[PDB]
């Protein structure tokens, strides 16, 4: 905001002496970034201040006064969103913007169900209006205030498509993109999807959740369009904590902290993955970072629950408690706010989505039952069963009877924990997870295969999800039966295929059971989740199967198809490496192909690649300045070796040179160059290779036994037998070593240390008298 | 108690003779009857440890070229993996190259 500030405060005193307001002054003053108001609070300062400067100076058009009251509408502030939404209303009443916009302001300002009543005129017209952005952003929110989830994903994913493919008209982060690719509403839809999760770890290898898998892949695309938004890779981040990729996020985050000077909500994200990856103490170094941004963030919550958690695994039973305990005492989590809540304080309130609120009270029921003796302290039952009755019978919950499923998984009381399970017929709450939670206690704490199995019985009786199902796999994977797990994994994802994670466990079941057709075909039927690029799938992916079931023409096809792919936005230079790699294994599947001239031809050009590579892929993560130089050697070298192949050592030193010049650090550049100089005699190279290397590393094995034979080359056995002892030190009954060093012992004149290294070989280890080249290397010692 | 049978009485001292049996075997030509001693202790994996005896019996039967014991080692190497997934993987890899 420093610059933002500056230039406003000098902007308006240079409004004195011009017009004080203008109309097409002050909608480009702030339009094509007035689209969205959704990263951070400094977006509002100028955008809507100037937009009350231009609708109330003339609210007659409706781009950028509907679009000012949408972003005055994504942090969820109707008052203003209603004022300009409604003046809209009496202007320009019936639109493609105007009454969506009005009618989104309704949906959270209280009128979740009034703002749904006008079905057959609004259709009309917007047939009218598509036969003669805002609509399906609408159609999504207004589903998804009703109550009932997945239209109002279908439709608000349909409403981030839309703002995608008017995004993909730019070539990187631009006012213009943000403009078109709208991240308001695609930030809105973000933001709505992450009620399904909360502050929860999540995890796809249980019940999957593909919701969050889309607003992962969404996120990406949108990261592809602006690497330089906070929200891109903060959401996208925030995302990946609930969409298992945990890592993922603490990466993203850091690139956060690296792209923003500080960012609150990434130290929330790094402490939350960190509590979630179960890292106690880097989870309460990423809270105390949090808490040196802001302590103020303890009261919301995501940071309740993430903060709860963390000191948790800080064991601060004080500080987990007083967290809780504000969580409940002070409102919020305990009581579930309003929805007029949001007019009056903006981007503080958000309805409280109920898996996040029955983890608070699932975390303070545990941190009580801990405070106790028994898992099961008053306080702790209490909670329990606030988190049962609190979370019964909604879309929200997870715990309508896995509160005291989990409590009585601390008693030990599994079997109360079933029937408790059993008292819930499908996973509303939590009835497959703790389907899984209570079988694998069965499995691994209980010992009962045969009650592993019988839970997901139960389970495909109750609800015959596809994760039922799914498990039923696991179950039949663990009977070591990996047939079964195949049919019930088809049993799965034939009753619905609602995940790519189902389908390729079903491949992976196939990879297992040894049946790889129907695994590749599940590869070429789980094409991608959502949109990203499926012909770099459907090309290098594909090659790949085809290397996988022999098809190295095919593999040509689809491979040589493959290294002329592209992405949107910004389409960075990875994929000219996916091109050069492609082109690599290419010349692999050429190799296969039993073209050695053609491994030649193939892997030359893969090598000129690498050699663009070798300076255009140095930066951007750079660890390329070594990878590169080091990859541009290997494939010289593996061409020096089909030169070999091709029946020419002098090509291998050729390319043997080539590799020393691509690296010069390179270890078996120094080996190959030295070892194909002795070939042309030469020692004297091979210790200018020891010299080099003792300069790239003092103490290698290279280096200090080559150096030690070199020495030992005129009579100063000496260094040679004392650096071959210290091999036969590191590794006791290495037979070649010690062959070579008792060999050399006693052409040292020793047969002293010779006994001394054949007991170390065996000192450690009580079964090396009996190896077989310790029985060589000891009778040897006997000749 | 133990297994049934006073050839089967002391059943943990039996285990450890034909699993040292089996280890004796491994190295004296004799790799099948210690494939067939180890699956003595398929039984007696539970006093030894489970992943020893399994990996003795699919590292040195696969290896033997037994191709039924073949896929059932790499069953065993690939589904529920207790071999290390280091040369778990490296096994998986074999398994889908041979199988």
């Amino acid at each position: 905001n420093k610059q933002a500030a500056k230039q406003l405060q000098d902007l308006f005193s240079s409004m004195n002496r011009q017009e004080p307001k203008n109309a097409e002054l002050f909608f480009r003053v702030a339009r094509p970034f007035g689209r969205l108001a959704c990263s951070d609070p400094t977006l509002l300062g100028i955008t809507y201040l100037m937009a009350d400067r231009a609708a109330q100076l003339r609210p007659e058009m409706a781009a950028y006064v509907v679009e000012a009251a949408a972003q005055k509408l994504m942090m969820d502030e109707t008052t203003n969103a209603t004022e300009r939404f409604t003046q809209a209303l009496q202007l320009d009443e019936l639109n493609l913007e105007a009454n969506a916009g009005a009618l989104e302001a309704q949906i959270m300002a209280g009128e979740l169900e009034e703002a749904a009543g006008q079905i057959m005129f609004l259709e009309d017209m917007f047939t009218n209006a598509a036969a003669a952005p805002t609509l399906l952003y609408l159609k999504g929110l207004l589903a998804w205030k009703q109550g009932m989830p997945s239209e109002g994903l279908g439709l608000l994913e349909r409403s981030i498509a839309a703002l995608f493919s008017a995004a993909a008209d730019f070539h990187g982060p631009s006012l213009e993109l943000y403009a078109a690719l709208n991240p308001a509403r695609i930030t809105a839809v973000v933001r709505l999807l992450l009620q399904s999760i909360g502050g929860e770890p999540r995890a796809p290898t249980e019940a999957p959740s593909p919701l969050i898998s889309k607003v992962t892949r969404a996120l990406d695309l949108l990261n592809k369009q602006a690497p330089a938004l906070q929200e891109s890779a903060l959401l996208h981040a925030r995302a990946l904590y609930l969409n298992g990729n945990l890592d993922g996020a603490l990466r993203k985050a850091g690139e956060i902290l690296r792209m923003n000077p500080e960012e609150s909500s990434a130290h929330l994200l790094i402490c939350s993955v960190y509590v979630a990856q179960d890292k106690p103490e880097l989870a309460v170094s990423a809270l105390d970072q949090a808490v040196s941004s802001n302590f103020a963030i303890r009261e919301t919550p995501l940071y309740h629950v993430v903060q709860a958690k963390v000191l948790v695994a800080n064991n601060k039973l004080d500080d987990a408690k007083r967290v809780l305990e504000s969580a409940m005492n002070l409102p919020g989590v305990r009581t579930a706010l309003t929805v007029q809540q949001r007019a009056r304080l903006g981007r503080k309130v958000v309805e409280p989505t109920l898996h996040e609120r029955a983890t608070v009270y699932l975390l303070l029921a545990d941190v009580l039952a801990r405070q106790s003796k028994i898992p099961d302290a008053p306080e702790a039952k209490k909670y329990i069963q606030d988190a049962i009755r609190e979370f019964e019978g909604t879309s929200e919950e997870v715990r309508v009877t896995v509160a005291d499923c989990e409590l009585a998984i601390a008693r030990g009381d599994v079997e109360g924990a079933l029937k408790k399970l059993r008292r819930i017929p499908k996973e509303s709450p939590h009835y497959v997870k703790a389907r899984m939670a209570m079988a694998d206690i069965y499995l691994r704490h209980r010992k009962d295969k045969a009650a592993y199995i019988k839970c997901y019985m139960d389970l495909v009786d109750h609800t015959p999800d596809y994760d039922s199902y799914c498990m039923l796999g696991e179950a039949f994977m663990q009977i070591q039966e990996p047939e079964k797990a195949v049919r019930a994994f088809e049993s799965a994802l034939e009753f619905s295929p609602k995940d790519v994670d189902l389908i390729t466990r079903c491949a992976r079941a196939l990879v297992t059971s040894h049946d790889y057709q129907r695994a590749i075909d599940y590869y070429t039927k789980a094409i991608a989740n959502a949109r990203g690029g499926a012909q770099h799938a459907l090309q290098l992916e594909l090659g790949n199967l085809l290397v996988r079931l022999r098809q190295y023409p095919a593999a040509t096809a689809a491979i040589n198809k493959a290294l002329e792919r592209n992405r949107d936005g910004l389409p960075a230079t990875e994929n000219l490496q996916l091109d050069v790699e492609a082109w690599s294994m290419l010349a692999k599947v050429h190799k296969g192909k039993l073209e050695m001239e053609g491994y030649s031809q193939a892997q030359s050009r893969a090598l000129e690649l690498q050699k663009q590579l070798l300076l255009k892929l140095r930066g951007e993560l750079p660890e390329a300045v070594a990878l590169q130089r080091e990859r541009t050697a290997a494939i010289c070298f593996d061409l020096a070796e089909q030169s070999k192949r091709a029946r020419q050592f002098d090509r291998a030193m050729e390319l043997y040179m080539e590799a020393l010049r691509h690296h010069d650090t390179h270890v078996p550049s120094m080996l190959a160059v030295a070892k194909l100089h002795l070939a042309n005699g030469d020692t004297d190279a091979c210790q200018a290779q020891c010299v080099t290397l003792l300069k790239h590393d003092p103490d290698n094995e290279e280096a200090s036994i080559m150096l030690a034979e070199l020495m030992f080359h005129k009579e100063h056995y000496d260094t040679a037998i004392y650096h071959f002892q210290q091999l036969l030190e590191r590794s006791p009954n290495h037979y070649g070593a010690l062959a070579q060093l008792i060999l050399l012992l006693r052409r040292a004149g020793r047969l002293e240390d010779v006994p001394r290294y054949f007991a170390l070989a065996e000192a450690g280890s009580p079964k090396a008298v009996m190896d077989p080249g310790y029985h060589y290397c000891k009778g040897i010692y006997n000749r | 108690s133990g297994e049934a049978g006073v050839d089967s009485a002391w059943r943990g001292a039996e285990a450890y003779h034909f699993w040292l049996l089996a280890h004796r075997q491994l190295y004296a030509g004799n790799v099948d009857l210690a494939m067939r001693t180890a699956l003595h202790l398929r039984e007696y994996e539970d006093l030894l440890d489970p992943v020893e005896i399994y990996s003795f019996l699919a590292l040195a039967a696969f290896y033997n070229q037994f191709f039924g014991q073949c896929s059932k080692a790499f069953i065993k190497l690939e589904s529920m993996p207790s071999i290390p997934n280091d040369k778990r993987e490296s096994f998986a890899d074999l398994a889908m190259s041979i199988f």
